[PDB]
DNA sequence: AGATTCTACCAAAAGTGTATTTGGAAACTGCTCCATCAAAAGGCATGTTCAGCTGAATTCAGCTGAACATGCCTTTTGATGGAGCAGTTTCCAAATACACTTTTGGTAGAATCT
DNA sequence: AGATTCTACCAAAAGTGTATTTGGAAACTGCTCCATCAAAAGGCATGTTCAGCTGAATTCAGCTGAACATGCCTTTTGATGGAGCAGTTTCCAAATACACTTTTGGTAGAATCT
């Protein structure tokens, strides 16, 4: 039964940042754990945010506030800009 | 058809992130931009750690990132260290650090 | 007969172990310990190999970080020798005893 | 010669852990204290892992049972799934 | 009676009104007086010798009587200097630059004589192009020592405030023009007056000033986009101007061609940024970022220096990254 | 039909194009050899912005002419 | 004139305060500190009175518990006087600065 | 709305006797003179952290009033769960 | 008719708990016995804390339970103290506890 | 808008254990926080548990395991008996 | 030994198209409660004096731990039957979905208790 | 002053009653990968010697507690304007809900590469 992971996407990012750098299996498994962990923290925080405000919907806005609550200073600022940029780009496309 | 990831200019899978959000029981509904924003955040954080990890592999004269490098990158970075303050990176070891009072009196 | 002074080799070992990442407790004895503890919660259990390894990676990282805090406590009391009361102080402040 | 299992965590193994932890000199009483501390740590984590094992109706403790146990104990571990 | 301090190179005297103007309990007219005379005695030895006579050295800031004797002798000394200089003695040259200690006094007087109510400058809502951040004499000095302003530069201060950064720089250095534009109604009104008090006083001490205009205008105006492209020294305050404000500025900086410098309260991209064009927000891909030396003249509410960053445009780096991939 | 494409590091890369070639094909030729993204690439000649989907004949790009490649950033 | 010896009244104060539950920091001054800090984060905020009391109950519980740990650190060093290094060791072991 | 006094140096409202009292509840018998400033610094960090998150919840809800619940949620996020205020 | 609480022999509201479980987004489905089991546990834990807090109140010659009594009950009970190890009971104060070395005299 | 609380149920239980003992409003507020807190903790542990096992249903069995994971020794034992008893009774009544 | 490259297979996803459903924004507004000014006064904060006794320094000797040489037993490594972890198929107890009908926890307002 | 005592109103609950849907227990079973044994392999246990650390004993400068005089500013009691939180209705932009076509990530096996 299929076992999904972020491995292939982590690898694509690695190549963008360090074209001639590889990553071992154990390291990749660590990165997969990292992505799943941050996904759960951000999602849980967004979930609580919507419930606190009695909203049925988790939108980009709850994801944004979740990011500002969870990530340290500079990391939050860049994550927010990266997220905003992607939703802009995405929204502007037939 | 163009993948939502490509439309967002992302490497991470928007479609999968949307699916994971829906089935994670986080809310009754999930707006269209949420999985895009979240995927972008996950991609960015991933790039940040791989960027510093790769640099650590380099300083160590290695071309392949192993757990040790992820640990060195995270623990030497103030922000990543706090984000992962309660996380243990398997096979990471610790940062070289000896309390000054323990050094011999040269 | 050459002889390093007390402490010289200790310092050498700190440098050596802080550079590496291999586990420091031997595997089989750790595995036996794990199985014995688990048998008290549920008899006739099996363990995936990765389950024991995860327990060892977590247990070792826990003890190593606890030793760091223990060391700060001994140093706080103007010593360079860790003692049981240092581990106890660290655990109490961490809230593992508190 | 027999051997109590927790005694299998030997003085040398404990000293190595202490060295990685930056420790230069160790009191003889540290070894037993450490064993006691390690046992409590394992009892707490294993108890929860086995609780997940039993809930899943399994007879085998999986890495995931351990990962989930560590996570709820505030000891999140990366590298073994999850 | 009033109190006048007669110009030491006979050009546009300083006049202080009667009754004395008190601004706050840290600035009165008299304290300015004492510092002006102090500096002129230090510029010209012969006047110092004379101020000793007819003043008992018992003068004080809060009584007129005490001030009226100090002015009268001083004005009597200035008449002696012009007769001295009218003969065979050579006077001072009006092509001299003010020292740091003197220049500090001149900017301080010009503030006090314009701003007669500082509270009004403190009126801001944050995350707006109107935050009047804490700018210091010392911060502008780090700027003057560290990068040197030449006649092959142009200075523009976007979000100028009163405009004390531009004016300080003009007394000390010279460029083709120096500009200051700030959007806020309150600081602009003050800035116009500041320009006037500042010009009257530079000529009063006989010191060359550079060309400047402190303008009422919007610094984010689309008019500036082409002007910025021709401007190679930008100072831009961004204390808490907000990301939104910062972004729009990052788009406009792109229009600068090489050799430009941008001093801002933040990195636009890391000091230790990796080259490879990846950013979709940052313009700090064509420019190296390094930290200008920390302050003690600004102190935030956190109680730790406010740091400022120098960016130097060198697109040579991005282009080289690409070049490496064509080799061997 | 020969062209030079100048970066401001004073590097000229020669491309062998024909005048029937679009701007979009040229930028693809620059990407092949230096790994440069088309959107980030702004080719300027004679105070005109060379816009994608335009033959080279249109901009009076002939043999041994120097085109200026200025970058920009973009994204979004 | 009568005088309790140094430490006697201190012990009396410990018993008195460990017996009661009222907040120990003056209320208005604490409210101003909260407003000052909040204002530097975001201008024009208003506060429900219970929001300020909640912050005060939490801040005092946090400080009392930190002084307990600090005290243990001083005693660990054979002192009865708490010092900045005790608070710092306590916060470091707690992971507040680690 | 006209004026609104400037708030500054209110950390000094956390006085030496108040800090002494808090240490007494914490069982402390003797206190070095440097403890007061150290404690103010620690309290400021604690408050900045909780208030930052509380206000983040306030802004997200698009309110201008920080509620007891914004504080309770902020405290909970930080592992300092507080009972008694709706949380 | 009869409440699900009466059918289960509980004081706590099974209906309410079922509803709260559904609205909380814990799972796509919530079985009928879940809220019964949960209401029962909540009821049991509240019985336990009130038993001990009323005793603390009696010990202090009071007839009304106040936060201090809830705190004495929780902090003097090993298990409740652990369950609420990271919880602050407002107006609870702390347990009287003076470290030995701080007491005067000797012996 | 009506705001619910466990107050009347806490009061009923108070009366069963200590018939002549009352409770102040602030203590009742603390008891209401306690019940909500444990409800969320148990419900969250149950949610994760079900997700970990790819189950879309939270049954009394997930609540029981969540209770065992969350509660210290003796409290878990007694909570388990009370919940089991409540369900067995519930299911016998219809 | 473990990471990389490549061919082949395909249920699982994910994207597009169609129609219905609906959360929650703007719009208007009732009404709580927050900020603020007032006045009074005493609970406490401040600042000082005085000296008890604590922390910090110095000295020193007992003895515990570190370093190390000597020798074997527990651990590590590699090979092999099955205990069950899972993938598949079957089937109903039990969980949505939906329309009423009835019961009940809040709660607004006034009154007397404890 | 705060709490438990009643009256009346009731929308939001909670419960009772058919129809329809389906999650996952249960049984059978194939394929892992776990437990266990044999032997090739790499520390650990143990006693000796003494360096240097811990902690006891001693001393004293001066910090910090205790007591006190003085009076500031927090606390308390009240009132009031109105910012803004929160209730109510309207109504579309965006989400859920299938149904269908396409692409894609994961898995398995083979073999070369680093
Ligand atoms: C920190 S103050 C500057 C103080 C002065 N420049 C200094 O360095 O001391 C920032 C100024 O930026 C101005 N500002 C913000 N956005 C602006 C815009 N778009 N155009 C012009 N000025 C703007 C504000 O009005 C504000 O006075």
């Amino acid at each position: 039964t299929r076992k999904e992971s972020y491995a292939i996407y982590v690898y694509k990012v690695l190549k963008q940042v360090h074209p001639d750098t590889g990553i071992s299996s154990k390291a990749m498994s660590i990165m997969n754990s990292f992505v799943n962990d941050v996904f759960e923290r951000i999602a849980g925080e967004a979930s609580r945010l919507a419930h606190y405000n009695k909203r049925s919907t988790i939108t980009s806005r709850e994801i944004q506030t979740a990011v500002r609550l969870l990530l340290p200073g500079e990391l939050a600022k860049h994550a927010v800009s990266e997220g905003t940029k992607a939703v802009t780009k995405y929204t502007s496309a037939k | 058809a163009k993948t939502r990831s490509s439309r967002a200019g992302l490497q991470f899978p928007v479609g999968r992130v949307h699916r994971l959000l829906r089935k994670g029981n986080y809310a009754e509904r999930v707006g269209a931009g949420a999985p895009v924003y979240l995927a972008a955040v996950l991609e960015y954080l991933t790039a940040e750690i791989l960027e510093l990890a790769g640099n650590a592999a380099r300083d160590n004269k290695k071309t392949r990132i192993i757990p040790r490098h992820l640990q060195l990158a995270v623990r030497n970075d103030e922000e990543l260290n706090k984000l992962l303050g309660r996380v243990t990176i398997a096979q990471g070891g610790v940062l070289p650090n000896i309390q000054s009072v323990l050094l011999p009196k040269k | 007969p050459h002889r390093y002074r007390p402490g010289t080799v200790a310092l050498r070992e700190i440098r050596r172990y802080q550079k590496s990442t291999e586990l420091l407790i031997r595997k089989l004895p750790f595995q036996r310990l794990v199985r014995e503890i688990a048998q008290d919660f549920k008899t006739d259990l099996r363990f995936q190999s990765s389950a024991v390894m995860a327990l060892q990676e977590a247990s070792e990282a826990y003890l190593v970080g606890l030793f760091e805090d223990t060391n700060l406590c001994a140093i706080h009391a103007k010593r360079v020798t860790i003692m049981p009361k240092d581990i106890q102080l660290a655990r109490r402040i961490r809230g593992e005893r508190a | 010669v027999l051997r109590d299992n927790i005694q299998g965590i030997t003085k040398p193994a404990i000293r190595r852990l202490a060295r990685r932890g930056g420790v230069k000199r160790i009191s003889g009483l540290i070894y037993e204290e450490t064993r006691g501390v390690l046992k409590v740590f394992l009892e707490n984590v294993i108890r929860d892992a086995v609780t997940y094992t039993e809930h899943a109706k399994r007879k085998t403790v999986t890495a995931m049972d351990v990962v989930y146990a560590l996570k709820r104990q505030g000891r999140t571990l990366y590298g073994f799934g999850g | 009676l009033e109190l006048r301090l007669k110009s030491p190179v006979g050009a546009e005297p300083a006049v202080y009104p009667w009754p004395l103007p008190v601004y706050d309990k840290h600035h009165d007219a008299a304290h300015e007086i004492i510092e002006t005379i102090r500096w002129v005695c230090e510029e010209i030895p012969d006047l110092k010798l004379a101020m000793e006579n007819y003043v008992l050295i018992d003068y004080d800031t809060k009584s007129f009587e005490s001030m009226q004797r100090l002015c009268d002798k001083y004005n009597r000394a200035i008449d002696s200097i012009h007769q001295l200089w009218k003969g065979t003695t050579q006077p001072m040259k009006l092509n001299t630059r003010p020292s740091t200690g003197l220049l500090r006094h001149i900017l301080q007087q010009v503030y006090n004589h314009s701003v007669t109510d500082p509270e009004k400058l403190n009126n801001y809502e944050p995350f707006s192009p109107e935050v009047y951040g804490e700018t210091s004499f010392d911060l502008v000095a780090q700027m003057i020592d560290e990068i040197k302003m030449t006649d092959d530069d142009l200075f523009v201060d976007l979000g100028s405030g009163v405009g004390q950064v531009v004016l300080q720089v003009a007394a000390a250095t010279n460029c083709k023009h120096h500009y200051g534009v700030e959007k806020a109604d309150i600081p602009a009104k003050y800035a116009e007056t500041m320009d006037r008090e500042f010009r009257k006083w530079m000529k009063w001490y006989g010191k060359k000033h550079a060309e400047y205009t402190l303008e009422r205008g919007d610094f984010l105006s689309e008019e500036w986009r082409e002007r910025i492209a021709n401007t190679s020294v930008i100072f831009v305050n961004n204390f808490a101007f907000g990301p939104e404000v910062d972004h729009q500025l990052k788009e406009r900086f792109a229009n600068m061609k090489e050799g430009g410098r941008i001093v801002s309260s933040k990195p636009f991209a890391p000091l230790n940024f990796r080259i490879n064009s990846r950013n979709l927000s940052d313009i700090g891909t064509i420019m190296r970022v390094v930290e200008l030396s920390p302050l003690k003249g600004s102190v935030s509410w956190t109680g730790k220096p406010v740091s400022y960053y120098l960016h130097t445009i060198d697109r040579t780096i991005l282009e080289n990254y690409f070049s490496s991939l064509k080799n061997p | 039909m020969q062209i030079f494409v100048k970066t401001l590091t004073g590097k000229t890369i020669t491309l062998e194009v024909e005048p029937s070639d679009t701007i979009e094909n040229v930028k693809a030729k620059i990407q092949d050899k230096e790994g440069i993204p088309p959107d980030q690439q702004r080719l300027i000649f004679a105070g005109k912005q060379l816009e994608d989907g335009r033959t080279l004949s249109d901009y009076n790009i002939q043999k041994e002419s120097t085109l200026h490649l200025v970058l920009r950033l973009r994204g979004g």
